[PDB]
């Protein structure tokens, strides 16, 4: 839907957690909801973040293992999320 | 087939309702709010969120639905003969970890 976050980086990591920061889409955000999971895999976790806040913290992961993070767009307004942003990062 | 359905409900909502009712392997169903027309698997595991006494993790699987089918490798006709097949066996939720479905969040 095209106001999607417009950058996702891994800011620090140690061999269990990430640190992941994006950079808030051109539309106002009430809330952002993040998951992640190992690649190719059907199951995530997921979480959310109030709109005032651009970074979060990923924990319990297993060392040398590609994750992929998804951050979304929450609006109260919408029944859905907005559009995603998604990398693969390994541990 | 139909009481494990909760519809439009968000998953920080599931996982407070099944770390509440906190027995391991407790699912429902509910559709995705990232994707319209999925759904979500979201199931309590029995391994704590952290040390003794704390919530334990709740898992969410995504379940694909295209041309009437669904998937979570092979389809199904419905929900119901998905979560049916995977209440046997479970699902490899991640390399080696599985989740399964054993007890109906009504």
């Amino acid at each position: 839907v095209s106001s999607v976050p417009t950058k996702l980086e891994v800011v620090a990591a140690t061999p269990t957690s990430l640190l992941i920061s994006w950079d808030a889409p051109a539309v106002t955000v009430d809330y952002y909801v993040i998951t992640y999971g190992e690649t190719g895999y059907p199951g995530y976790q997921e979480f959310e973040v109030p709109g005032s806040k651009s970074t979060a913290t990923i924990s319990g992961l297993k060392p040398g293992v590609d994750y992929t993070i998804t951050v979304y767009a929450g609006f109260t307004d919408q029944y859905y999320y907005g559009s995603p942003i998604s990398i693969n990062y390994r541990t | 087939s139909e009481r494990w359905y909760h519809g439009h409900m968000s998953g920080g909502q599931a996982e407070t309702l099944l770390q509440a009712k906190g027995e391991p392997w407790t699912f429902l169903v509910r559709e995705s709010l990232s994707q319209p027309g999925d759904f979500v698997l979201s199931v309590l595991s029995d391994q704590p969120k952290a040390g003794p006494g704390s919530p334990l993790r709740v898992t969410h699987i995504k379940v694909m639905c295209e041309g009437g089918r669904y998937t979570v490798l092979e389809t199904f006709d419905s929900l119901t003969d998905l979560v049916e097949h995977f209440k046997k066996t479970g699902i490899e939720e991640a390399s080696g970890a599985f989740v399964y479905l054993r007890q109906p969040y009504y």
